């Protein structure tokens, strides 16, 4: 799909479309595609925890395509890292 | 991969954290009341085995609420959950399901009591 190199270039809408793809791959046959898009939310985010931010979610957040968002969010602004497009 | 068989074995007793932490070893056996399910069936090859092993492994209301709800839905079609970012090894980024005794001396493929569930990193150390 259409597949940004930066976090800056997602809106939050997009962002959320990007965690339901990989959820849909997460049940495909195969993780042949997944392991792909989990590389690139990896790079993307930037986050430490990685992938675990999906299949290890923090217990002081929802489990949930919104609750990971949060997490992206605060953890980069708290960083002083670009955040997500805004339109 | 491998020839049809029975899967047996009385399993072992797991709390609720069979997974991540183990009041044992690095390595988790499989829950007694899995081994219950799949006692006694016969599976085309060992693949055909973990994948039926973790679609139970998601029936089970005790063991499934341990895992988020998206390592819940990989289970369900029979695909084995993702590790934490620590246990991973390569492209090796799932839950692997090794033999004690080796299909080679005694085999044992669907001797569940055979069985246990590691990380890459384990397996690829324990070899
Ligand atoms: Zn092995």
């Amino acid at each position: 799909m259409e597949l940004k190199n930066s976090i800056s270039d997602y809106t939050e809408a997009e962002f959320v479309q990007l965690l339901k793809e990989i959820e849909k791959e997460n049940v495909a046959a195969t993780d042949d595609v997944l392991d792909v898009l989990l590389e690139h939310f990896v790079k993307i985010t930037e986050h430490p925890d990685g992938t675990d931010l999906i299949y290890y979610p923090s217990d002081n957040r929802d489990d949930s395509p919104e609750g990971i968002v949060k997490e992206i969010k605060e953890w980069r602004a708290a960083n002083g890292k670009p955040g997500f497009k805004q339109g | 991969r491998n020839k049809p068989g029975k899967a047996t074995g009385k399993g072992k007793p797991v709390n609720n954290k069979w997974l991540n932490n183990a009041g044992k070893d690095l390595g988790s056996p499989v829950p007694d009341r899995i081994a219950n399910k799949l006692r006694d069936k016969e599976f085309k090859s060992f693949d055909d085995f973990r994948k039926k092993f973790w679609e139970e492994v998601s029936k089970d209301p005790e063991l499934s609420k341990q895992f988020s709800r998206n390592n819940n839905d990989r289970m369900k079609v029979g695909k084995a959950p993702k590790t934490r970012t620590q246990d991973v090894s390569g492209k090796r980024t799932s839950f692997e399901l090794h033999h004690e005794k080796p299909i080679s001396q005694n085999g044992g493929v669907y001797d569940m009591d055979n069985i246990s569930v590691v990380t890459p990193k384990r397996h690829i150390d324990i070899h």
